């Protein structure tokens, strides 16, 4: 993507996947380095190392890597820290629903459940 | 059911639906109360009362911790007794009586003992 | 106007002529009428409104012209079609009734209602 | 422990939750039945009121009050035991006939002198003709009704469909319709007993309405207060699904520290 | 207060007023401000510099970052590093405060740092001196005497609570010693209170002789009758008598 | 006999001819206890 | 503690809610077993306490539907009627435990429900006072009670006489 | 008992069970109407409520922070007031009232003041 | 079970049970003082779950259209599917039939809990025969789900009509 | 059972109550007591002496104690040699 952003100036979106599935994924990593588990079970180094991947998308005066990345949460709780490590870096939340899909609505984004940190 | 005889199944079975029912129902009956379960309701929960006090049998060794003479029934004599019950052959005997009783024939004498 | 109510229906609640049997013989009420409270006995009622006219097996009840043209008349239940033989054979019963006691002015009662019924 | 004695205790709030939604809904269900009939009871009386208007009839004692058996409908059973209350200062010697057992209850408690006549079984169904008949004959007979200079009967006026609000009315005596100011003609029979037949008449088709403005007011008060419980319940899954949350995790934590610790020796 | 109820604008708004005061030419009037950023997206921290220098407020105000791209050592030392900035203005005796903009965050770095280490966790698994780090921190803000030059910093640190829970280990400790909290409560910050300062959690145990006579006469008992107004719509939701209606109805306004 | 307990068995009489509907049977079906107190005691509860 | 209770061969389980609600010595009924049973009861205790345990298995049940606030049945009634009675009876002021011989009484006069009539205010003047009296009246029952250990039919005869003319008080 | 006196054991007994029993209803008070306890609950209720506002004491070293001023009420004295409180003595005034003042005879004072 | 899927059969290897599997690993890691993890099972215990269950896949017409249908058997204990081996099987699996011990007890065997079993992978199978007439028979028991409750008086006639229908 | 539920009165009123046999003479009906206390402070153990004198109880009881002033291994040994006492 920054390879886009960086020697083609234009404003690029780069989607993930789970990026639930991106920590769990480190949580593993860092088990099986040694290092001793940390709260919740999750890696000690959790902070940090979504934080590598999460600043390195960034609006540059070049252009811009934007992501939409899909958040699943552990357990349907929002309290986890994993999700919670997540929420910290997400700007807006597009929240799709099967309900609304239901009511025949489609594009699906149910309409008072997204909420963006620009909309101010 | 091919392993302990299709009547025994048969028998057992149905015991196991009517308990199982009643423990559902229990929550409703706890706070609602039993104004608004329907007569079949009604009916469930008092033969469901009835074949869950129908379990216990006083024991042999337990005439030292009762003293109520322990009672062992045979296998046929389980399923029919039980089979009577669930038919609601005995619907008519007060609940008391199948309360540390052996089989069906003793809860006719413990209707009796009731009755003086 | 005539108001005619039931504890369990409306009917009529102007009227052109209403023939009402209240313990003074059989009234009738056309226009103003002197304003009268007559309680009414078990009855047959034909209403009339035009030349239409529609007939009603009334329980009893009071007839009370108003001051002011209005015909209340209150009873407890009825059209005369519906009502109509079963009964008949429940008159046998009821004499059997009169034979063994309160249930005599019962039975009573059922002897004018039969008695009634057969009228019409 | 921790964990599971929190996960029971939410699954009980849960149940509670499901029970209230349930009731919820059948009371909506009765709700218009309910409704239905006040609706007829309420037309038969304006006719009979019409004479007593038009007459202005204007009138120990008798309160005669309506409730239902079943509870939990709401604060009907204690704002009409609280009405009841105000009117047995007035008037400290009259015989009270509790039509209902709720009101029973609650008026026993506040003076035990006042039960005389009481009744059981009225709650459960619609007002019909014929228990309003049959309260009423025993009334007259074994209250010896006529006797009373005021008769007065107490029931919850289902004011708005979100309100009740407890009311009362008199019950014209014997006396006040043979006296009733316009007694004018009004009337014509002189031998057949109108007003003592009339006013037998009124006691029964006053009390019928009253009984069936109660039954309404009762099934729509616990329409509201099933309704207000299904909430209360829902607040209170919300917070114990946050404390379920959060017992959850620290028993990961916790845990996991017993492992690491042993691995660390 | 709870995640993201844009905790950082309450202390921002507190940052922006002291500018006219702040661009005067009493001594003992400036209020020079420090925001330590730990832990927040370097994108997230330059749109605050932007915002500061907006509000043409940069020029009175220093800024201390360590972002969320920072490594984690940097951002263990980060407050401290911050704070001795703090304290060459106290001790020359001209008034400063400093924010620290979340010290939750300088929790889950030392986390890090303390578990790299081997360290062997704590209670809730944060780190065992973590009580120490964040007390060490904390009661470096004074208000120096007048032999020592009347200086003082003021502090307010911004902790971020998991689940909107004033229980656990991290924010308790935090609680425990600072001197007053100022509860934020998300309840009403998402039903359109901003500030969405709770007022039954926010104490100040610093006394009520610090805002000034004016307002300490005017807001006499204020605290107390809103706090009348929450016990009254507490059991609001039975029969509202004419006396709870009208302290409803001032509540209310 | 009450006036209105004369018009009441009059009317239960009228449900008698055979094609009317399950509600008006309903309305004929009562049941109640009349339980009489006095004083604080309590004679016996019986059927209407 | 799950250690322990394995090792133990009963469990006389206190409670701090209880505590707090009145009962003291604060012993959950419900939580407490002795698996050794009543084979080590004294034989007259065990004929007077003989249905106690039972009662007070009811009692727990019915109370619980009763705070629901369910309407209740007279035969719920009668439970908890008797249930609130036996708790009153339960209690003891601490650092002074009562005689053996003076408690086959006490249990003798809840369990044949004499204190069913009693005012549950003066469940404890009761106990107070029926000890007083026995000590006046049948104190050739208190004797034979210590002495036999084991209540015979003409002892229990004697002893139901003997409440019943409490009950009047 | 009697090392703080009886009278003074039997207050605090009293005292104790009062607002024990007003916490194990907090689940029904919560779940359903305030008015759905039972009637003898209903005035334990009341009264616990008044118990619990009046165990305040408005401090007199925080009354800088606080803002109340201080009160200190003796210890006979305070066996005396909560005895009265127990036997509804004193109460029939505002539950306000309780809230945040000194003595018992504060609280009548107090009355006096909400009365205003 | 590759044999038959590389040279070109279907089949379906059915794990009974991966909870079982799951005790095994965590038997040998542990012994082998290899760094705990959470819930005590061994570190990488996701990686070894995921390795074995997409084992199964359905090969393209390039590759000979074989196949190897799986179906895990995961034992819950308690019914508790927040436990760490229950949850990281649930993520791996594209589907779940979810058997609960009430529904045994109340007499319907199988025991499937209609409401939380799901078909990621759906309407691509079932005999087109019997999708056209079992679309309706979902729905119809959703209705009976919902109004189940309601089975504890003067219900509606659509109600009443729910309910004869969902019985059957 | 919980902290605090003054747990020690429960058994401490078993102390008291075998004063009814034990001042007899009937020897084989005599049950006297060794009441062990391990980890309690050396205020609450000399409380209780006093409660079991002023009970007049103390002169059929042995009290075993290891206050929690003393050392780590002193009172793991304690309930094992009260044990033999």
């Amino acid at each position: 993507a920054e390879y886009f952003r960086d020697e083609e100036g234009q404003d690029v979106l780069l989607f993930i996947d789970n990026i639930f599935r991106f920590t769990q994924a480190g949580s593993e990593v860092s088990a099986l380095l040694g290092r001793i588990p940390s709260a919740v079970g999750y890696q000690p180094t959790l902070a940090t190392d979504m934080g590598l991947l999460q600043e390195r998308i960034t609006t540059t005066k070049k252009g811009s890597v934007t992501s939409v990345q899909a958040v699943y949460v552990p357990a349907d709780d929002l309290t986890d820290p994993a999700p919670a490590t997540t929420f910290a870096h997400l700007d807006a939340t597009t929240v799709l629903s099967r309900g609304i899909s239901e009511l025949g609505i489609y594009p699906a984004v149910d309409p008072l459940d997204s909420k963006s940190r620009l909309l101010d | 059911a091919a392993v302990v005889g299709q009547e025994h199944y048969d028998v057992a079975s149905k015991v196991q639906e009517t308990l199982q029912t009643y423990k559902s129902l229990q929550d409703i009956i706890a706070i609602l109360g039993m104004d608004e379960l329907s007569e079949q309701d009604k009916l469930t929960v008092e033969r469901a009362r009835k074949i869950q006090r129908f379990l216990s049998q006083p024991f042999a060794v337990a005439e030292v911790f009762t003293g109520i003479p322990g009672k062992l029934v045979r296998l046929k004599d389980t399923v029919a007794s039980f089979k009577a019950v669930l038919e609601g052959k005995y619907d008519n005997i007060p609940e008391h009586a199948f309360y540390m009783v052996g089989g069906i024939e003793d809860v006719v004498a413990k209707a009796e003992k009731l009755a003086a | 106007k005539l108001q005619f109510a039931l504890p369990h229906e409306t009917l009529y609640s102007e009227v052109t002529q209403v023939n009402l049997p209240a313990k003074s013989g059989r009234i009738g009420v056309l226009a103003n009428h002197v304003p009268t409270v007559e309680q009414l006995l078990p009855g047959v009622v034909e209403v009339m409104e035009g030349s239409n006219s529609k007939k009603f097996f009334i329980s009893g009840g009071f007839a009370t012209v108003q001051p002011d043209s209005q015909l209340c008349v209150t009873a407890i239940e009825a059209p005369l079609e519906s009502f109509s033989e079963n009964i008949k054979n429940l008159l046998a019963e009821a004499k059997k009734n009169v034979s063994s006691s309160r249930e005599a002015a019962e039975a009573a009662i059922q002897v004018e209602v039969l008695e009634n019924l057969q009228s019409v | 422990a921790t964990l599971k004695e929190v996960e029971m205790r939410l699954k009980s709030i849960k149940n509670i939750e499901k029970i209230t939604k349930t009731m919820k809904i059948v009371a909506s269900t009765r709700l218009s039945k309910a409704e239905k009939a006040k609706i007829s009871a309420k037309k038969m009386d304006e006719a009979e009121q019409l004479f007593y208007k038009n007459a202005e009839t204007k009138n120990k004692e008798l309160i005669v009050a309506i409730t239902s058996d079943k509870g939990l409908c709401g604060s009907i059973h204690s704002q009409l035991a609280k009405a009841v209350r105000r009117h047995l200062n007035d008037q400290p010697n009259a015989d009270i006939v509790t039509i209902g057992d709720k009101i029973k209850m609650q008026l026993l408690r506040t003076h035990p002198n006042n039960i005389k006549l009481s009744i059981n079984g009225i709650g459960k169904d619609a007002p019909t003709f014929q228990e309003s008949a049959l309260i009423a004959d025993k009334l007259l007979s074994v209250m010896k009704a006529g006797t009373y200079p005021k008769i007065s009967i107490f029931y919850n006026d289902p004011v708005s469909s979100l309100s009740f609000e407890p009311s009362e009315k008199p019950i014209f005596n014997a006396k006040t319709i043979e006296q009733s100011p316009s007694f004018g003609k009004f009337e014509i029979d002189t031998d057949a007993n109108v007003p003592r037949d009339l006013f037998e008449y009124t006691l029964a088709n006053q009390m019928l309405t009253a009984m069936a403005q109660g039954y309404a007011a009762e099934i729509s008060a616990r329409r509201n207060a099933m309704d207000n419980a299904s909430k209360n319940a829902g607040d209170m899954i919300n917070r114990y699904s946050i404390l379920y949350n959060r017992t959850r995790q620290a028993v990961i934590t916790n845990e996991l520290v017993d492992i690491i610790t042993g691995a660390s020796s | 207060g709870d995640r993201q109820t844009g905790k950082t604008a309450v202390a921002l708004d507190t940052i922006l007023n002291q500018k006219r005061w702040n661009n005067g030419s009493d001594e003992s009037k400036k209020l020079y401000c420090v925001y330590v950023a730990v832990g927040q997206k370097r994108s997230t921290v330059a749109q605050l510099v932007q915002t500061l220098e907006q509000h043409d407020a940069m020029k009175y105000s220093i800024i201390v970052a360590a972002t969320a791209s920072e490594a984690a050592p940097l951002q263990y030392l980060a407050p401290f590093t911050a704070a001795s900035i703090g304290e060459w203005f106290r001790d020359n005796g001209k008034h400063a405060l400093i924010v620290y903009d979340d010290l939750s965050k300088q929790a889950v770095a030392y986390r890090q740092l303390s578990l790299l280490l081997r360290r062997p966790p704590g209670r809730e698994a944060y780190p065992g001196d973590v009580f120490y780090l964040h007390s060490r921190l904390l009661e470096r803000a004074a208000k120096l005497s007048e032999k020592e030059g009347s200086g003082s910093l003021t502090a307010l640190p911004v902790i971020e609570t998991q689940g909107g829970d004033v229980s656990a280990y991290i924010p308790t400790n935090v609680i425990s010693i600072t001197d007053g909290q100022i509860f934020l409560e998300a309840e009403l910050f998402y039903k359109g209170i901003r500030p969405a300062i709770n007022v039954g959690l926010s104490v100040s145990r610093v006394g009520s002789a610090a805002q000034v006579k004016a307002l300490k006469q005017v807001a006499g008992s204020l605290k107390l009758f809103l706090a009348q107004y929450r016990e009254v719509a507490a059991f609001a939701q039975s029969d509202l008598d004419a006396s709870t209606k009208q302290t409803l109805v001032r509540g209310e306004r | 006999i009450s006036y209105a307990a004369y018009l009441n068995v009059a009317a239960q009489a009228i449900r008698s001819t055979e094609l009317q509907t399950a509600s008006v049977l309903n309305r004929s079906q009562t049941d109640a206890f009349y339980t009489q107190y006095k004083n604080a005691s309590e004679p016996t509860p019986i059927t209407k | 503690p799950t250690n322990v209770i394995s090792i133990t061969d009963g469990q006389i389980f206190l409670e701090a809610e209880l505590f707090y609600k009145g009962i003291r010595p604060a012993i959950n009924v419900g939580l407490s077993v002795s698996r050794v049973g009543s084979a080590a009861q004294v034989k007259a205790l065990k004929q007077v306490a003989g249905s106690l345990k039972l009662f007070l298995a009811q009692y727990r049940e019915v109370a619980a539907f009763a705070q629901f606030g369910s309407d209740l049945d007279a035969s719920t009634k009668q439970t908890l009627v008797r249930g609130e009675r036996l708790t009153q009876l339960l209690k003891q002021n601490q650092y002074s435990p009562l005689a053996t011989e003076e408690q086959v009484p006490l249990i003798y006069a809840g369990v044949n429900g004499h204190l069913d009539g009693i005012e549950l205010s003066r469940i404890g003047e009761f106990e107070s006072s029926f000890l007083s009296y026995l000590k006046s009246n049948h104190n050739e029952l208190l004797t034979e009670i210590r002495e036999k250990g084991e209540l015979s039919k003409e002892l229990l005869a004697s002893l139901k006489s003997a409440t019943e003319s409490f009950v009047a008080t």
